[PDB]
């Protein structure tokens, strides 16, 4: 929210030449001054014979706003014969990636084109070029002896760049192994030791590179991103690319290991052509000190309010947990066609608020179409939602878009300030702005009444204009501020105090100051950094008694301070910023003397109640819970009443109740601000004798811990009285219970058999599964519906095995669904085959018991029984024209809860299945 | 209401509610001639054609009758019935219209074949060199005037996609094996869409094969050209638009062309000039998803993806994302296309939806489709599984969110792929038109700024009402009373401390405070996850006023249906409601976020039995209801003996009314139909 947009940083070049594809900062160790790097690709060059070479420009914050261009190649084509060149550089987009350690500045070309020495060709393999002082070595590794597209000819080596924490650089090329992509990692002081400039194709000792895959991994771009970070406790980083072909063009991200490139995490999207990985960066959002991941898809489509799909594109933000897999949000875009995620920038801690912070840009969105940039504040949550600042694009679109946004660069203190500052690129235009962030002033205020309560018949002071004495008092406003970074010594603050700011614009002030005559004044007030809260004092006289005839309405006194733009710092006006959730004012509140007695003091007399409607709030699910307050105040008034209603971690209060007449409605608020969550509802200021005040707040709650038997609600009113300020603690809780609406249901596939079998013989010892007679299947589902869920219970099938010693139903196999494990008594397929009422009580029973786990509200737990009908014994001699009902029956029985030290108390019921076989 | 806390001034008078009115006088009744309703406000006086009192109305200006043939001279064939409304709406109102849409029997058709031409495609170019006459004969069943086109494209001929090198490939991609192809383009337009088939067959075998690098092609680029370049390739703005798609391989998105250092977004415009070939081929990036939703919707275009097995699961996923759009198994010679275009022709005039364009944000539509015979289903703007012929019927509800002074801006309401449309033009009026009196501000009110109203005159610093001015002190109090509507009670809503007769609501912070008793306000509506109406709707005096697709007391209850579509295409599998956006299952044992999952349901059997029994019986359930051929779409032909050919196949069995055993077979196909297979002469019981 600090970053200047009045008087930024411009920086052109020639145009047509991408001037702004890619910026960083250079902090050289040999020297104070800093300066832009800022690729231009396309740009033309004293090369011979190179049309379009690209260029890195040096621009400088001297503020003479100029840039000139880094001598890294200034040769043409080196041959490989006469007339036949080795590489071609031309349209090599030498630039299209900046990046740079403390002195050591790394450019790549990832259009460059090579011969490949063994046939004539043209292979975009791509080159880079690390230049320190004065000598600059050539970094080209896809440059090898791999040469044709399944190799290392079309990688492109250069593409992405980034630099770790110890000189080793981190290289993407997105061509190698027919476009599966490649990341290779080498020490700068190998990539400057061994470099030869008679050799083209280098090999590196400590070279880290990931190998060629599999086919269905081909056009998967590995490589197009690079970040680094550190996702083990090595403390070395790691490697994070982005894969946006990956799995079928839903996108991915790997993350290789630092040390020896072994895969440590990967994330994916979750819509095609999203391209999930065009942008990822890592920084620690959340002052844990574990690095947290951002990937950019800028073409993700989200559903609107219609519900139909529009394309604004989702960051995905990925915090890392001490424990490995990560806990991962998402932020989508704002309008359409913008591509939000296209550039994720770390902005280092742009606030000095103790957390860093970072920006998404959206290069084709805002006002015609001219690109915007987010700032987003890191909090101890992780990342604000909630964007904290936009920047939009300034410049016109000459030919193609301005593409403000398509790259930035943070994270470095450019002027000495103390908060970091951004760069911007457009390279649609040819530009690159700088935005430098303003320092931000924490400033905290006091008001004072002296004193609060007002007697109309204590005139004591006298008024200036005429010898006549009026009921008086003083206000005091205090003024402290204070801030980190390069700021000035004293800052200059606008005040304004207003009285009875309640009554205004028509009413009768009834408090006016004393020598102003006046319901308002003005202070310039200058204070100085290091505390030393300065005050100043005026004192405001209480208008006659016969002049304003309102009491009860409380007198409130309103301060507002504002900041004047005189103290800026040397920096050409980069004046500073109040903190961004501050108060820019004050109120206290004076009232009037009325009805607290011969004391001349009202000591009230303040009772809380609550009655228990609600009984039982049932695990596992929200609640309607209910509580009806009866607050009274049997004594003298109370200054500003207010019910604290303290509710527990699972309460997130809603609404107050308005169907009843019963209990009236009350104007309530939800804050949590320090170290506690409660509910504030106002009871009158003041709230009078007497006053019972029947009212209900609704509430719905989300259990915890599954250990607990109660939940907690203490409750009290306050005041601003001196005496008897507040009311006992009345405590309520409601018992936590158990439901678990846990039911078993049946079928049979089919539930019915017409006999006899078409083509079915009589084979005296059968395997086949055809030769014993049709497939009936039995399916058990034991599903728990209820909120509750169980940890523990039993199934118990009872299957009609046989019927005077020859088989009903000869089970082939059974199937398990969930968190359960059954046993049958009776060894189930014992020949080895492979692939009127009947039930378990009049005939022969073989049982299945089965042991189930915890089962949750959604989850069920299901039990299928493969059977045959065992033609055999139907049909033949005994049963030859009959009809018969096989049966089959399970019940289940609940008998463990995860909830100890609870009423459970039981859980069982019972179903049956049947399979019916006629005669047609 | 209406009668107290609505009577400031008209201009706001009807904003309270739909009910209210206002008057002139002719006279001054003090009373209670307030901002009363109608028929109450009809019940005192001053009704000499002065109420003012605004009804909305959903006046039709043009209803066509709905063609029967879309063929000849009996022109504007008219799909949709009416085609325009006059929509006029007062503040916080709302008016229902209906719209039917039919699928004319013979309506016109134009299909343009866009081939992909990789080496790997020479198989097919050979096999559709007549294929354009045997198409002709088989749409000629569907349609009397039928037109066809043929547009190819390779890949962006640019490195890293075109060999580039060495500089004898440019003009045979095919040189380093042994073979001839003729150099690779972007997109090629060869023939414009004709009505002469034959001039389809000659244009093929005159084309040949390229070549080309990587795997994937850039077919988006031909997609988006043939889209939008309607001039170019003749569209009949009159008939049905089919783009065929033939590839046998993965496509390019957008933002691939990156790595070719191709960084321009593609913008939606023709570039396909004289040449007939995509000039910004070379300097354009591949379109995205986004854009060509856009654009397929804008022309009326409906793209057929027809492509091979190896890569059919990938272009379904794809067009989830671009609906509308239906995938087809293409063989690897292209021996299938003809029947493929034909079945893709009867999925794209199998369905209806309803799309909104320019619609303004201050009002939202609702929607209650009726697609069978009379059975209504609400919250649906679309309707599955018709045939050519149907017509089936939409009624729509517009409601305003308060009203502003755009100056009656109109939206449409259309089918996609359709040419007509239903046009809705809005009107508001959101004050009285006695506002326009010219008596500016005089005499008989306090000469002190004053004013003249419709009948009030709301004075300026201290409006007495009638007269002005207990500004500071004046009154002694001197009607003090009518501030609390009890008269019991302290007098104002407590806050206002009410002075001059008329409570002067005070306390103007943390929002505002309005009322004639200072009743209402902001801020205390409810909250749901702690936001005020879930941050999905206006405060208005503790009620909430949903957004636009937001419903229920809390502002919560969604109108989407889109979370409740199964992938069998209905909203809950027909086994539960979908309220707010999920399903809430009802057939017992079943569940899940569509109530796709339920394993203790009844097998197939006795679902497919319904239809044995009123498609090959004419009789049974699903037969009085007429629902026979709606819901039994399987195809069904009588024969015998079952011949165990298939695994993917149930045998099923039942006993009809008339005491039968009759047989049967249902059997599925990978992403096909499905066919039951009904055994002639059941056993029935002997002589
Ligand atoms: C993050 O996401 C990444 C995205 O996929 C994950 O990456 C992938 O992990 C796979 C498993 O680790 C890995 O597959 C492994 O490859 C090795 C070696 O491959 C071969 O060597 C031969 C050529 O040099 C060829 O082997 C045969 O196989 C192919 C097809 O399989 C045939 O078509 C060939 O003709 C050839 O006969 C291959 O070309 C390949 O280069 C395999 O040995 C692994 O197989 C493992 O299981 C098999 C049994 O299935 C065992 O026999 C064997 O001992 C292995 O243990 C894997 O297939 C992918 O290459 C890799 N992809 C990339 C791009 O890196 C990553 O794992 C994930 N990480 C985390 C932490 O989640
Ligand atoms: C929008 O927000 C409201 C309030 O936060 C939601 O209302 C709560 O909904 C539940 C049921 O969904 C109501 O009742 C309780 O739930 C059990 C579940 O089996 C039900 O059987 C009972 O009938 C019981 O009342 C509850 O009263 C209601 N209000 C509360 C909890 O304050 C509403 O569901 C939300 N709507 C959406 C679409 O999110
Ligand atoms: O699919 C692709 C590229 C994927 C190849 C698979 C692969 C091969 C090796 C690998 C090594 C490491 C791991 N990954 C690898 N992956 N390319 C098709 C272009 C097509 N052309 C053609 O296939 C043909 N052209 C001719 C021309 C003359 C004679 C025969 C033929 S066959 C057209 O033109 O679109
Ligand atoms: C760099 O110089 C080259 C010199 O050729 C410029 O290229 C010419 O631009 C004109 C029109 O702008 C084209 O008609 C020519 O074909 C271009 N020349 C070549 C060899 O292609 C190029 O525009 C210059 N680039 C910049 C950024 O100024
Ligand atoms: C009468 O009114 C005067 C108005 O100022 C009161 O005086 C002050 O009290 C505050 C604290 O209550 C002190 O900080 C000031 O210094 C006092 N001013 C003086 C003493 O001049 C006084 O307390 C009131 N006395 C009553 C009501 O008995
Ligand atoms: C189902 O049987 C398994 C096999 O013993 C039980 O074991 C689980 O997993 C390993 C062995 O695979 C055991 O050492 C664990 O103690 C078991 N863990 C859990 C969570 O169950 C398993 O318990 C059985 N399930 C039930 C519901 O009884
Ligand atoms: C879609 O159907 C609903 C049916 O509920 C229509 O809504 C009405 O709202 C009440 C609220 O419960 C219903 O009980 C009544 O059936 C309807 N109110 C009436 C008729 O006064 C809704 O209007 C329909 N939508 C469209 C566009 O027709
Ligand atoms: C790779 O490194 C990690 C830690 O540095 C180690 O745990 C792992 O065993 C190593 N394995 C290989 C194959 O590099
Ligand atoms: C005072 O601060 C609040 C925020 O705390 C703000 O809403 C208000 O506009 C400021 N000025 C006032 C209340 O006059
Ligand atoms: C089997 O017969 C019993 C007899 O009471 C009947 O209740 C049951 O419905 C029959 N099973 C079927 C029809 O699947
Ligand atoms: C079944 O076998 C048992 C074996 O002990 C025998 O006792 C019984 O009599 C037999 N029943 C019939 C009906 O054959
Ligand atoms: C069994 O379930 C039925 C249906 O839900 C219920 O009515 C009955 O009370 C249950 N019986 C027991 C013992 O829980
Ligand atoms: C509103 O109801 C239906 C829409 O469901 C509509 O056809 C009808 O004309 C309307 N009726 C009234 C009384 O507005
Ligand atoms: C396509 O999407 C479905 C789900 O929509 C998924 O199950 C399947 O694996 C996907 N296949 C491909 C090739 O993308
Ligand atoms: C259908 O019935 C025939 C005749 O008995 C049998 O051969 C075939 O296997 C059955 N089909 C299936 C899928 O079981
Ligand atoms: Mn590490
Ligand atoms: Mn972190
Ligand atoms: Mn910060
Ligand atoms: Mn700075
Ligand atoms: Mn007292
Ligand atoms: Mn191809
Ligand atoms: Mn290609
Ligand atoms: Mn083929």
């Amino acid at each position: 929210f600090n970053l200047d947009v009045d008087s930024p940083a411009e920086y052109s070049g020639p145009e047509g030449s991408y001037f702004g594809f890619a910026v960083d900062f250079f902090v050289p160790s040999a020297s104070s001054r800093m300066f832009l790097l800022v690729g231009a690709p396309k740009a033309n060059t004293t090369q011979p014979g190179i049309v379009e070479g690209g260029q890195v420009l040096k621009c400088d914050w001297s503020s003479t706003r100029r840039c000139q261009p880094i001598e890294f190649d200034a040769t043409g084509n080196r041959d490989y014969a006469k007339d036949d060149p080795l590489e071609f550089k031309s349209h090599q987009w030498f630039g299209a990636s900046v990046r740079s350690k403390q002195d050591k500045i790394l450019a790549c070309a990832p259009l460059y084109h090579w011969r490949t020495e063994m046939k004539q060709e043209r292979e975009p393999v791509g080159t880079c070029f690390l230049q320190d002082g004065t000598k600059t070595v050539e970094y080209a590794p896809c440059r090898s002896q791999d040469i044709d597209a399944d190799g290392q000819g079309f990688c492109q080596g250069g593409f992405s760049i980034d630099f770790t924490k110890a000189d080793r650089v981190l290289l993407g090329g997105p061509g190698s192994f027919y476009w599966q992509g490649q990341l290779i990692s080498d020490q700068v002081a190998e990539i400057v030791s061994k470099y030869d400039p008679n050799v083209y194709s280098i090999k590196y000792n400590n070279q880290l590179a990931t190998r060629t895959a599999q086919a269905i991994f081909d056009d998967s771009y590995l490589g197009y991103s690079v970040a680094v970070g550190d996702f083990n406790g090595d403390g070395i980083d790691d490697f994070v690319s982005g894969v946006p072909r990956a799995a079928r063009t839903l996108g991915m991200v790997y993350i290789y290991d630092g040390k020896n490139m072994s895969s440590l995490y990967n994330f994916t999207g979750e819509q095609m052509a999203a391209y999930f990985g065009f942008s990822v960066a890592a920084t620690d959002i959340n002052g844990d000190d574990y690095a947290d991941v951002f990937i950019g898809a800028p073409l993700f489509m989200d559903r609107g309010s219609d519900g139909k799909l529009q394309e604004v594109g989702q960051v995905s933000v990925s915090l890392q947990r001490a424990s490995g897999d990560f806990q991962t949000t998402k932020l989508n875009g704002f309008e359409v066609f913008a591509r939000f995620g296209s550039a994720i920038a770390p902005l280092g801690d742009l606030d000095q608020d103790g957390f860093n912070d970072i920006a998404i840009a959206a290069p084709y969105g805002g006002e015609d179409k001219k690109g915007i940039v987010y700032i987003f504040n890191g909090r101890s949550t992780g990342l604000n939602a909630v964007p904290s600042q936009i920047l939009e694009g300034q410049w016109a679109a000459r030919s193609m878009p301005p593409s403000f946004g398509y790259s930035m660069k943070g994270a470095t203190d450019i002027d000495k300030n103390g908060y970091p500052d951004l760069i911007v690129g457009a390279f649609g235009v040819d530009r690159a702005i700088l935005y430098r962030a303003r320092p931000v002033i924490t400033v905290n205020a006091g008001l004072e009444v002296y004193p609060s309560i007002l007697n109309q018949d204590n005139k004591t002071c006298s008024l200036p204009g005429t010898a006549l004495k009026v009921s008086c008092f003083n206000v005091r406003f205090c003024l402290k501020a204070d801030g980190k970074g390069v700021l000035p010594r004293k800052l200059n603050f606008q005040v304004e105090l207003l009285l009875d700011k309640l009554k205004q614009k028509g009413a009768i002030r009834r408090a006016l100051f004393l020598y102003s005559r006046s319901p308002s004044h003005s202070k310039n007030m200058t204070i100085s950094r290091g505390g030393l809260m300065q005050c100043e004092e005026l004192i405001a006289y209480l208008r006659d008694e016969s002049e304003f005839r309102d009491k009860l309405t409380p007198i409130t006194i309103f301060m507002e301070y504002r900041l004047d733009y005189r103290t800026a710092a040397d920096t050409t006006g980069l004046q500073p910023i109040l903190n961004q959730f501050t108060p820019a004012n004050i109120s206290r509140q004076a009232h009037i003397l009325l009805d607290c007695g011969e004391d001349n003091v009202c000591k009230p007399k303040l009772e809380v109640s609550v009655d228990s409607d609600q009984k039982k709030i049932y695990i596992g699910d929200d609640n309607p819970l209910t509580l009806i307050v009866k607050a009274q105040n049997q004594g003298e008034g109370a200054y500003e009443a207010e019910l604290i209603v303290s509710i527990p971690l699972q309460a997130d209060f809603i609404g107050v109740v308005r169907n009843n007449e019963a209990l009236a409605r009350l104007s309530c608020a939800f804050k949590t601000e320090n170290q506690t969550r409660q509910v504030v509802c106002d009871l009158g200021n003041p709230m009078k004798a007497g006053t019972q005040l029947l009212a209900g707040l609704r509430f719905s709650v989300h259990q915890q811990s599954e250990m607990d038997t109660s939940v907690k609600f203490d409750l009290q009113i306050q005041s601003s009285n001196l005496f008897d300020k507040v009311s006992p603690v009345v405590s309520h809780k409601v018992d936590l219970a158990v439901l678990a609406a846990v039911e078993i249901r049946g079928v049979s596939s089919p539930d019915h058999v017409f006999l006899p079998i078409p083509n079915w013989e009589h084979k005296e010892n059968p395997e086949t599964e055809e030769d014993v007679g049709p497939v009936v299947q039995h399916i058990y589902e034991l599903r728990n519906n209820g909120p509750s869920s169980f940890s523990k219970a039993m199934l118990h099938l009872q299957w009609p095995y046989k019927y005077n010693n020859n088989t009903l139903l000869y089970i082939l196999h059974y199937d398990i669904d969930g968190p359960m494990n059954c046993t049958s008594d009776m060894e189930i397929n014992p020949l080895r085959i492979k692939i009127h009422t009947l039930g378990c009580g009049v005939a022969q029973c073989l049982k299945i018991v089965c042991q189930v786990g915890r089962l949750d509200r959604g989850k069920s737990a299901i039990l299928y029984v493969k059977s045959l009908l065992w033609t055999e014994t139907f049909m033949n001699k005994e049963n030859q024209n009959h009809s018969y009902s096989l049966k089959s029956s399970a019940s289940f029985n609940v008998i463990e809860f995860p909830y100890k030290n609870l009423p459970i108390e039981d859980i069982t019921n019972s179903t049956l299945v049947t399979t019916n076989v006629t005669w047609g | 209401i209406c009668t107290t806390r609505g009577v400031s001034s008209c201009q706001q008078c009807l904003a309270v509610s739909p009910m209210c009115a206002w008057c002139s006088d002719e006279a001054l009744p003090l009373g209670s001639p307030r901002c009363d309703l109608k028929e109450n406000l009809l019940k005192d006086n001053c009704a000499p054609e002065s109420i003012e009192f605004p009804v909305s109305e959903a006046r039709v200006l043009e209803d066509r009758p709905l063609s029967d043939k879309g063929s000849g001279d009996s022109s504007q064939v008219t799909q949709v019935s009416p085609q325009r409304i006059a929509l006029r709406l007062r503040p916080d109102d709302s008016k229902n219209f209906s719209i039917q849409v039919r699928q004319v029997e013979d309506y016109p058709v134009d299909i343009y074949y866009l081939m992909d031409l990789s080496y790997s495609m020479k198989d097919d170019l050979w096999s559709i060199q007549n294929l354009g006459t045997k198409l002709a004969t088989q749409m000629r069943k569907l349609t009397s005037n039928l037109r066809i086109g043929f547009g190819a494209f390779v890949d962006k001929p640019v490195s890293p996609y075109m060999y580039i090198s060495p500089p004898e490939a440019l003009e045979n991609p095919c040189y380093d094996m042994k073979t001839t192809c003729l150099p690779m383009f972007g997109y090629k337009h060869v023939l414009t869409l004709t009505d002469q088939v034959t001039r389809f067959n000659e244009e093929v075998k005159k084309q040949s094969v390229s070549r080309n690098r990587d795997a994937p092609e850039g077919g988006f680029d031909a997609i988006m050209q043939a889209t939008v370049c309607d001039e170019k390739i003749g569209w009949r703005n009159d008939a049905s638009h089919l783009l065929v798609f033939t590839t046998d391989a993965k496509t390019h998105i957008a933002l691939d062309g990156r790595l070719a250092g191709i960084v321009q977004p593609n913008d939606g415009q023709c570039h396909v000039g004289s040449d007939n070939h995509y000039s910004a081929s070379t300097t354009m990036d591949y379109p995205s998803l986004g854009l060509m939703t856009e654009k397929l919707s804008q022309k009326n275009i409906n793209l057929i993806f027809a492509v091979t097995e190896n890569v059919v699961n990938l272009y379904q996923n794809y067009s989830e994302l671009i609906p509308g759009t239906t995938v087809g198994v293409l063989s690897m010679d292209s021996s299938n296309v003809l029947q493929l275009i034909v079945d893709a022709y009867g999925k794209i005039r199998s369905k209806v939806e309803l799309e909104v364009r320019d619609l303004p944000e201050e009002l939202s539509l609702s929607f209650n489709a009726t697609c069978l015979n009379n059975e209504v289903i609400p919250g649906l703007k679309s309707c599955m599984g018709l045939k050519i012929g149907d017509t089936v019927s939409f009624s729509i509800e517009a409601k305003v969110r308060g009203c502003p002074q755009e100056k009656e801006k109109s939206f449409t309401i259309k089918p996609v792929g359709f040419k007509d449309s239903l046009i809705v033009q809005v009107t508001f009026d959101c004050d009285c038109a006695c506002q326009a009196q010219a008596e500016p501000n005089s005499h008989r009110c306090n000469n002190g700024n004053g004013t003249f109203e419709c009948g009030v005159c709301r004075c300026g610093p201290g409006w007495l009402g009638s007269q002005c001015e207990c500004s500071e002190e004046d009154y002694r109090p001197s009607q003090q009373d009518e501030c609390s509507p009890r008269e019991g009670q302290p007098v104002c809503s407590q806050r206002g401390e009410c002075l001059c007769g008329q409570c002067v609501c005070h306390s103007s912070d943390f929002g505002k405070i309005t009322g004639k008793y200072c009743e209402c306000d902001d801020f205390s509506c409810v909250r749901y996850k702690g936001e005020m109406c879930s941050g999905h709707g206006q405060c208005s005096c503790g009620d909430c006023l949903c957004d636009s697709d937001w419903t229920g007391y809390y502002c919560n209850c969604t109108t989407r249906t889109d979370t409740c579509m199964s992938s069998n295409g209905l909203l809950c599998s027909g086994r539960g409601k979908c309220e707010c956006g999920s399903c809430v299952c009802i057939q017992p044992g079943s569940y899940g976020d569509t109530c796709e999952k339920c394993p203790t349901c009844p097998d197939a059997c006795t679902f497919k039995k319904e239809c044995v029994e009123c498609k090959k019986f004419d009789r049974g359930a699903l037969h009085d209801e007429n629902t026979c051929n709606r819901y039994c779409r399987d195809e069904i032909e009588s024969v015998k003996e079952l011949k165990d050919t298939g695994k993917d196949a149930v045998n099923c069995t039942y006993k009809n009314e008339d005491d039968c055993v009759v047989r049967f077979q249902y059997y599925e196909d990978s992403s096909g139909k499905s066919i039951l297979y009904v055994v002639e002469e059941p056993e029935c019981p002997k002589g």
